[PDB]
């Protein structure tokens, strides 16, 4: 059911026991940190400070890797969620101090912070009361410790909407000898944001896209959709016309100017495409395909000037071998 | 409503680009001469009235969420120009209307008490600060205790530019 099988469990242990580089900027001593070690000690020092953790989860490219290695979503980002009950203004400070009391062990909080920390964002608004710490790595591999009390709905694809509760596995780590075999394997529960975990995993199996909360479609939603489309995730949706109309509309609303478009495509080509080459040019033509075929409210001159911005960039990719 | 942002993985060119972007706003600001008794940025007292208040928080939180992308270190300065220096943007207008660059003797006290509010544990303050010692683009919008009740007023953006 929701309970992970063995091979999934072994892969989960994989990306969480295999170390990550904490590259050195300013203070140069790099740090080989095993994700399991940080997840444990963070949860521990948090519960020790009487904060009250509900669940520690895993999200995105990683959980979609442990469930089904076949799908294109490659484990290149470790997204860790710490579902908890943080309400006091000081609760976020001691969460900060816990993560920094943890990264000194593996080697003053302010200095370690200014060295290896990429981002520290805390949002206390109408529905979002979450905190985030992104540890830096020169290889672009990104680790995100997200401590989320309450979080608004978001535009979610099926195959990206996966969350696996690491708590049953954490127990096996504090026992001296990790007591893990095919027979003694922690029952780990996988879950989905998009909806029924049975539905969502099936989508992951046979390369289908499907959405929920299209009300919260973001500007760049069209871009990420073609990334699924370029990764063989064909939308079986025959409601794809509306969806494509839905995301194209918001892309040109949020990025009305042509120069503002070029900057977004230049960045998405640069960052969101790593270790990919024909994929870049393929991506540009499938975006072209979606725009020319599906959009339905771009002005005449706007349509051409956008489509021709894609073709120029595809020339740049071709011209670079 | 707190929203606090800290980014330290910034390039030296990104520091200079935001410094220049910030100092163009300083040119648009009248200086306080003969009226009174590395960090670069501004501190703006933002009364949370349902109009100008809510619109600004809309824009500030939207940019912060826009900065939570996987890397976005390049698109930072482009987004900052079109954010703090643009038109029909409740924030850029706030930075164009009542902006005052102040001398060191006044500005240091503000950066000091601001730092203490963000670290210790009223008036709503919207700030953006770049510091090099180590780049530290720190911005946010935090409910706190008075930092410059003496000279600052509602929707008045104080400029902190020191060495």
């Amino acid at each position: 059911p929701n309970v992970l099988n063995w091979e999934q469990v072994q892969r989960l242990d994989g990306i969480l026991s295999e170390t990550i580089p904490i590259h050195g900027r300013g203070n140069f001593p790099t740090l080989e940190l095993q994700p399991s070690l940080i997840v444990k000690v963070v949860r521990r020092r948090l519960a020790e400070k009487r904060i009250g953790v509900r669940d520690v989860r895993l999200n995105g490219s990683a959980a979609s890797h442990v469930l089904h290695q076949d799908s294109g979503l490659g484990y290149k980002d470790l997204d860790l969620i710490f579902c908890a009950d943080l309400r006091g203004e000081g609760e976020f400070q001691t969460v900060k101090d816990v993560v920094l009391d943890c990264l000194l062990d593996f080697l003053t909080p302010l200095t370690l912070k200014e060295a290896y920390v990429q981002k520290m964002v805390k949002v206390c608004n109408d529905s979002d009361r979450w905190s985030l710490i992104s540890l830096s790595n020169n290889s672009g591999k990104n680790v995100e410790l997200k401590f989320v009390d309450s979080l608004r709905r978001q535009f979610e694809f099926s195959v990206d909407s996966f969350q696996i509760k690491l708590d049953s596995l954490l127990l096996f780590y504090e026992c001296s000898e990790n007591p893990m075999t095919e027979t003694f394997h922690p029952t780990i529960i996988g879950e989905s944001v998009y909806g029924d975990f049975q539905e969502a995993f099936d989508h992951l199996c046979n390369k289908i896209i499907a959405t929920r909360n299209p009300e919260e479609i973001r500007g760049g939603g069209l871009l990420k959709y073609c990334n699924l489309l370029v990764r063989g995730f064909r939308p079986a949706s025959d409601e794809i016309k509306t969806l494509q109309r839905y995301m194209c509309s918001r892309f040109f609303i949020d990025f009305s100017d042509i120069g503002e478009q070029q900057r977004k495509l230049e960045s998405y080509l640069q960052n969101h495409f790593v270790g990919l080459e024909d994929r870049k040019y393929e991506y540009l033509m499938t975006l072209h395909g979606v725009v020319n075929e599906s959009t339905v409210c771009l002005m005449g001159h706007e349509r051409r000037q956008t489509l021709n911005l894609i073709t120029m960039l595809a020339i740049r990719v071709l011209a670079d071998q | 409503v707190n929203i606090e942002f800290e980014a330290y993985s910034l390039s030296d060119n990104d520091y200079d680009g935001i410094k220049k972007l910030l100092q163009q706003l300083f040119l648009k600001a009248p200086v306080n001469t003969a009226e009174l008794t590395e960090v670069f940025g501004f501190i703006s007292l933002l009364n949370l009235t349902e109009r100008k208040g809510t619109q600004c928080v809309e824009q500030i939180q939207e940019l912060v969420l826009r900065f939570c992308e996987k890397n976005c270190e390049k698109s930072m300065v482009e987004q900052l120009d079109k954010f703090l220096n643009d038109t029909t943007k409740p924030v850029g207008l706030l930075l164009s209307e009542r902006f005052i660059n102040v001398p060191p003797q006044i500005a240091l006290p503000m950066y000091q008490q601001l730092q203490k509010e963000l670290a210790g544990a009223g008036k709503c303050y919207f700030y953006l600060l770049i510091s090099k010692t180590l780049v530290s683009l720190k911005a946010g919008l935090i409910q706190s205790r008075s930092t410059l009740s003496d000279f600052q007023g509602t929707f008045m953006t104080v400029g902190i530019a020191l060495s």
